[PDB]
C-alpha cells in the first residue's frame, strides 16, 4: 500500500496519492463548500468556494483541484478560510438578482444555504447589478440566465456525459453568458439532468415550473419502469 | 457589443461564403504547422484568414472553419466571441482604433479623438455613410513610448497631432496608403532630443567571448 | 562605413494583408514532420 | 560597486535597438550574433544551464523567478512525449513596448535565444506567440526565421550540431489575458485564453499536454550573450540576486519618452534625468511614478527620490518592479482618473473564468467611477480596501492581484486627495 498520511484539523488520515484536499476532508467527515466541483464531472475550479488554508503556507489553495502532500495540515475552519468564503459569497451575491420569491429553486437552492451557513448577512454593494437577456433551448428547460453564476457545469455535462457539444461561454469578463450563440434547440436524451446540476435557479424544469415548493413535498422512493434499465 | 446572434437577412448561416484555393493552400500549411491530432489549434489562425478574405466575420466562416477542422461549431463561436480582433459586424474599409489607456491618455489622446469626431462627424462605434471608416476605442497597443497613437487596419501611426491625423484622413480619402511609422522627429523609439546611447559603432563578432567556448 | 542616421527598417511599408500567411506557406517546406498523438482527434 | 547606472555602450546587449542598423542576417552577423553557436549546442544542456545559473539571471516577464531553476525544471528524461519552449510576445501590458523593439529590430537574437533555450532543455521545437496587432513585427520575424532556415542555421541539423530544431510563430487575436503563460498555452491549443490552475505546472503538463517552458522575449534573447560572454560578466551588474541589464520604457509626462538599456540598480531619478530629459516643469513638478506598469502600485515623489529600480528594493518600497515601465504623472494630472482608466482597462481585459476577479474588477470600476465623480463617502474608501483584500490571493491567475495593487497604492499614498474630492462634492451638490 502507498497510502500517504495527511492531517485534517490535527487528525491523521491515510489517503491514496492523487487524493484532493476536498476528498481528504470528506474522508475525515467535513463536506467542503463548493459550487463548480462535481464528483461525476471534470474539475473546473472556477468558483473559489473550496478555498481552504494549509498551515505554514501563506496562500489558500483550491481544495477541489489541488492534490494533497505528506504532512499537510488542512486548517478547515481557521480565520482566513472563513474570510475567503465570505469574500467569495459577497462576490457571488454582488450581481445576483433579487428573485428568490419568484424562483423555483427557493428552498432547494445551494446559493441560499451556503450564503446563510458560510457567507455574511448584509450587502456592501451599493451599485447596479447586471442583467443578462434570457434564451430558449426547448420546452424542457425554462431558461433565465440572469441568475447564472458561470459555474460551467452546463458545458462540462454537455461535452463529457451528454456528448453533444453545443453549450458554451460567449463573451469576456462580466458580460460572459453561458449560452449557445444561436437559436439552437438543445435536445438530447439526457437534457433534463442539467436541471439537477444547476446550483442556482438559472435552469428550471418547465412543466414543473411555478407549481410546487420543496418543503411542502413528500419524498417516496420508487423504481423507473419506462425502460429496462431499472 | 452583443454576444448573441440573430438571424438577419445579411448575416445568416445560408449566406454564400467559401475559401479561395490559395486560401485553402494557406489553410493546409497552417494545419501542417501543428502536430497531428491537434488540428483544433489551427482554429485561431485559419479563422483569422477568413477575416482577411472578407474584412468581417458573418456566421458562415464559423461553420466553414468547423467543417474543415472537424471541430464543433460552438468552439469556433467561443473563439470568435472571446477575442476582440474578430469583426462580427460589417466594419468599413478603414478601421481606425484609438488607444486611450493611461500612458496614452496622459499624452492627450482626447485631442486626437475630438479631431476625429470634428473631422468625420461620427461617434465612437458609428459608421460612415459610404462605409469607408469605422471609429472604435481600444486598449493599449504596445506603443506607449510613442504616445499618443492610433492604428488603422494593421498599420501603426504614432506621435500624432490633430493636424497630422486630419492630414492622414485626407490622404486616406485620396486612396493612398500612408507611411506606418511615427510622425515626429524620432524614427522608431529613440529620444527626440538626440541619441542617449548606441552612438558608438557595434564591436562586431568575437568581442570578449569566454575561454573554452 | 558606419551609419547611424537613417532608419534602415523600411521594409514594413511593402507588406500586404497576406504577407505572414504566404511567408508561413513558403516556410512550411523547411519544417520536419510533426509528432503524432496516436489518434485523429481527442473526440475520435 | 556602490553607485550604479551609466551602462557602457560596449556592454549593451541589444545593439541596433533603435533600428539604426540592418535587421536582416547580414546586419545581425556583423554585430556579433550566431558566433560559435555550434560549440554552445555541443557543450551540453547541463553546461548551458550552469552558465545560466552562474549569471544569476531572473525572470524578466515581471515576476522575477530565477531563470536557472525554471529552466532546470525540464532536466528530466523524456516520457514518450515531446518538449516545447514557448516565447511570450503578447505585450498587452500598458507602459511596456520593449519586446516590440526587440522583435522589430533584432529578431535574429531572439531566434538564437530560442535555439539555445530549446537545446538547453531538450525541446523538440519552439513556438513564438506574437500579438495580433503586431502584423509588421510578425512579418519581420517571419523574414528573419526564413533567412535562418535558408542558411542552415535552424531546421534539420541546426547550426551543424545534429540536434534538429524548429521555430514557429503563432499570431494572437488581441487579448491581454493571453499574456499569462497558462492562458497563452490554452490559446495556442485553439481554446479560449483562460488560465489553468497550478499544479499541474507547465513543466509537467503544458501545451498539447507535453512539457512546456514559457519564457519572456528578452530573457530568451539575452541567453546567447550570456552563453558567449560568460556568467561572471552578466552577474557583475547590479546588486546580488538582482544581476543583469534591463530595458526601461520611460513614458508619460516626460520630454523624451523612450526605451533605454541600463544597469539594474540605477536610481529612478537619475534614469529619468539622464536617459529621458526629466519631467516637464522640473523634477519638483513630479506627482507620482508608476514603476513597472499596471501590475504594480504607484509611488509618490517622497520615496521616488532615493529608490532603486530592481526587484528587492522596489519590493521593500511596497511596490513591484514588474516589466520596468516608468510611467510619470506630474502635478497637472487627475490621478483618480488615471487609476479609473487603468481599472476600466482591467475590466475590458479579464477572462472571467474565476469569480472574484470577474465580479470585483467591475465592482472596483463602479467605485472608481463614483470616486472620479466624487459621489462617495469616506467610510466607503476603507471598504474598497477590504474588497481588494478579497481579490488579492483568491484568483486563478495574477490579474486579480494586478487589479487590486493600483487601487491599494492609490488609497495608501493619496487618501487625502480622495477625501478632499468627496468632501468638495458633498459641500457643493448638497
Ligand atoms: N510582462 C508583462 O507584460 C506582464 C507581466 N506581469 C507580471 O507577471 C507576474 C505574474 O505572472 P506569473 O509568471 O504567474 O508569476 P509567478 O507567481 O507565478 O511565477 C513566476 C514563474 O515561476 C514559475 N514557477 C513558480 N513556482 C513553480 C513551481 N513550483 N514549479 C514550476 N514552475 C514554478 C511559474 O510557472 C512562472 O513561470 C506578476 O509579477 C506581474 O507583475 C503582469 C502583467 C503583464
Ligand atoms: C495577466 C498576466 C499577463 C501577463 N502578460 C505577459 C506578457 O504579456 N508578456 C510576458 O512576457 N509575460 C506576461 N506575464 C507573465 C507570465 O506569466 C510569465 O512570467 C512570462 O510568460 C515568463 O516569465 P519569466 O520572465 O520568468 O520567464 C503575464 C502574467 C499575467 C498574470
Ligand atoms: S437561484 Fe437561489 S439565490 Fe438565486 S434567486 Fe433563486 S433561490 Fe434566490
Ligand atoms: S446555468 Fe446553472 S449549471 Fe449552467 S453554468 Fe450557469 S449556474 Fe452552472
Ligand atoms: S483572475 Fe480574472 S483574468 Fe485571471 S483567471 Fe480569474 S477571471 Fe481570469
Ligand atoms: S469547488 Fe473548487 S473552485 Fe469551485
Ligand atoms: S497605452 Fe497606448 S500604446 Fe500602450
Ligand atoms: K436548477
Amino acid at each position: 500500500s502507498n497510502l500517504i498520511e495527511v492531517f485534517v484539523d490535527g487528525q491523521s488520515v491515510m489517503v491514496e496519492p492523487g487524493t484532493t484536499v476536498l476528498q481528504a476532508c470528506e474522508k475525515v467527515g467535513m463536506q467542503i463548500p463548493r459550487f463548480c466541483y462535481h464528483e461525476r464531472l471534470s474539475v473546473a475550479g472556477n468558483c473559489r468556494m473550496c478555498l481552504v488554508e494549509i498551515e505554514k503556507a501563506p496562500k489558500v489553495v483550491a481544495a477541489c483541484a489541488m492534490p494533497v502532500m505528506k504532512g499537510w495540515n488542512i486548517l478547515t475552519n481557521s480565520e482566513k478560510t472563513k474570510k475567503a468564503r465570505e469574500g467569495v459569497m459577497e462576490f457571488l451575491l454582488a450581481n445576483h438578482p433579487l428573485d428568490c420569491p419568484i424562483c423555483d429553486q427557493g428552498g432547494e437552492c445551494d446559493l441560499q444555504d451556503q450564503s446563510m451557513m458560510f457567507g455574511s448577512d448584509r450587502s456592501r454593494f451599493l451599485e447596479g447589478k447586471r442583467a443578462v437577456e434570457d434564451k430558449n433551448i426547448g420546452p424542457l428547460v425554462k431558461t433565465i440566465m440572469t441568475r447564472c453564476i458561470q459555474c460551467t457545469r452546463c458545458i462540462r455535462f454537455a461535452s463529457e456525459i451528454a456528448g453533444v457539444d453545443d453549450l458554451g461561454t460567449t463573451g469576456r469578463g462580466n458580460d460572459m453568458q453561458v449560452g449557445t450563440y444561436i437559436e439552437k434547440m438543445f435536445m438530447s436524451e439526457l437534457s433534463g439532468n442539467i436541471i439537477d446540476i444547476c446550483p442556482v435557479g438559472a435552469l428550471t424544469s418547465k412543466p414543473y415550473a411555478f407549481t410546487a415548493r420543496p418543503w411542502e413535498t413528500r419524498k417516496t422512493e420508487s423504481i423507473d419502469v419506462m425502460d429496462a434499465v431499472g | 457589443a452583443l454576444f448573441v446572434h440573430r438571424d438577419t437577412p445579411k448575416n445568416n448561416p445560408e449566406t454564400p461564403f467559401d475559401f479561395t484555393p490559395e486560401n485553402y493552400k494557406r489553410i493546409e500549411a497552417i494545419v501542417k504547422n501543428y502536430p497531428e491530432g491537434h488540428k483544433a489549434a489551427a482554429v485561431l489562425p485559419v479563422l483569422d484568414l477568413a477575416q482577411r478574405q472578407n474584412g468581417w466575420l458573418p456566421i458562415s466562416a464559423m461553420n466553414k472553419v468547423a467543417e474543415i477542422l472537424q471541430v464543433p461549431p460552438m468552439r469556433v463561436y467561443e473563439v470568435a466571441t472571446f477575442y476582440t480582433m474578430y469583426n462580427r459586424k460589417p466594419v468599413g474599409k478603414y478601421h481606425i482604433q484609438v488607444c486611450t489607456t493611461t500612458p496614452c491618455m496622459l499624452r492627450n489622446s482626447d485631442s486626437i479623438l475630438e479631431a476625429i469626431q470634428k473631422k468625420l462627424g461620427i461617434k465612437v462605434g458609428e459608421t460612415t455613410p459610404d462605409k469607408l471608416f469605422t471609429l472604435i476605442e481600444v486598449e493599449c497597443l504596445g506603443a506607449c513610448v510613442n504616445a499618443p497613437m492610433v492604428q488603422i487596419n494593421d498599420n501603426y501611426y504614432e506621435d500624432l497631432t490633430p493636424k497630422d491625423i486630419e492630414e492622414i484622413i485626407d490622404e486616406l480619402k485620396a486612396g493612398k496608403i500612408p507611411k506606418p511609422g511615427p510622425r515626429s522627429g524620432r524614427f522608431s523609439c529613440e529620444p527626440a532630443g538626440g541619441l542617449t546611447s548606441l552612438t558608438e559603432p557595434p564591436k562586431g563578432p568575437g568581442f570578449g567571448v569566454q575561454a573554452g567556448l | 562605413p558606419f551609419d547611424n542616421t537613417t532608419y534602415k527598417n523600411l521594409q514594413h511599408h511593402d507588406y500586404s494583408t497576406y504577407t505572414f500567411l504566404d511567408l508561413n506557406l513558403d516556410l512550411s517546406k523547411f519544417r520536419m514532420p510533426q509528432p503524432s498523438s496516436g489518434r485523429e482527434s481527442p473526440r475520435h | 560597486k556602490t553607485s550604479f547606472g551609466s551602462l557602457k555602450d560596449e556592454d549593451r546587449i541589444f545593439t541596433n535597438l533603435y533600428g539604426r542598423h540592418d535587421w536582416r542576417l547580414k546586419g545581425a552577423q556583423s554585430r556579433g550574433d550566431w558566433y560559435k553557436t555550434k560549440e554552445i549546442l555541443l557543450k551540453g544542456p547541463d553546461w548551458i544551464l550552469g552558465e545560466v545559473k552562474t549569471s544569476g539571471l531572473r525572470g524578466r516577464g515581471g515576476a522575477g523567478f530565477p531563470t536557472g531553476l525554471k529552466w532546470s525544471f525540464m532536466n528530466k528524461p523524456s516520457d514518450g512525449r515531446p518538449k516545447y519552449l514557448v516565447v511570450n510576445a503578447d505585450e498587452g501590458e500598458p507602459g511596456t513596448c520593449k519586446d516590440r523593439e526587440i522583435i522589430r529590430h533584432d529578431p535574429h537574437k531572439l531566434v538564437e535565444g530560442c535555439l539555445v533555450g530549446g537545446r538547453a532543455m531538450g525541446a523538440r521545437a519552439a513556438y513564438i506567440y506574437i500579438r495580433g496587432e503586431f502584423y509588421n513585427e510578425a512579418s519581420n520575424l517571419q523574414v528573419a526565421i526564413r533567412e535562418a532556415y535558408e542558411a542552415g542555421l535552424i531546421g534539420k541539423n541546426a547550426c551543424g550540431s545534429g540536434y534538429d530544431f524548429d521555430v514557429f510563430v503563432v499570431r494572437g487575436a488581441g487579448a491581454y489575458i493571453c499574456g499569462e503563460e497558462t492562458a497563452l498555452i490554452e490559446s495556442i491549443e485553439g481554446k479560449q485564453g483562460k488560465p489553468r490552475l497550478k499544479p499541474p505546472f507547465p513543466a509537467d503538463v503544458g501545451v498539447f499536454g507535453c512539457p512546456t517552458t514559457v519564457a519572456n522575449v528578452e530573457t530568451v534573447a539575452v541567453s546567447p550573450t550570456i552563453c558567449r560572454r560568460g556568467g561572471a560578466w552578466f552577474a557583475s551588474f547590479g546588486r546580488e540576486r538582482n544581476s543583469g541589464t534591463k530595458l526601461f520604457n520611460i513614458s508619460g509626462h516626460v520630454n523624451n519618452p523612450c526605451t533605454v538599456e541600463e544597469e539594474m540598480s540605477v536610481p529612478l531619478k537619475e534614469l529619468i534625468e539622464k536617459h529621458a530629459g526629466g519631467v516637464t516643469g522640473g523634477w519638483d513638478n513630479l506627482l507620482a511614478v508608476i514603476p513597472g506598469g499596471s501590475s504594480t502600485p504607484l509611488i509618490p515623489k517622497s520615496v521616488c527620490e532615493t529608490v532603486l529600480m530592481d526587484f528587492d528594493a522596489l519590493i521593500q518600497a511596497q511596490t513591484g518592479l514588474g516589466t520596468a515601465a516608468v510611467i510619470v504623472m506630474d502635478r497637472s494630472t487627475d490621478i483618480v482618473k488615471a487609476i479609473a482608466r487603468l481599472i476600466e482597462f482591467y475590466k475590458h481585459e479579464s477572462c472571467g473564468q474565476c469569480t472574484p476577479c470577474r465580479e470585483g474588477v467591475d465592482w472596483m470600476n463602479k467605485v472608481m467611477a463614483r470616486f472620479v465623480r466624487g459621489d462617495a463617502r469616506p467610510a466607503e474608501i476603507d471598504s474598497l480596501w477590504e474588497i481588494s483584500k478579497q481579490i488579492e490571493g483568491h484568483t486563478i491567475c495574477a490579474l486579480g492581484d494586478g487589479a487590486a495593487w493600483p487601487v491599494q497604492g492609490l488609497i495608501r499614498h493619496f487618501r487625502p486627495e480622495l477625501e478632499e474630492r468627496m468632501q468638495r462634492f458633498a459641500q457643493q451638490h448638497q
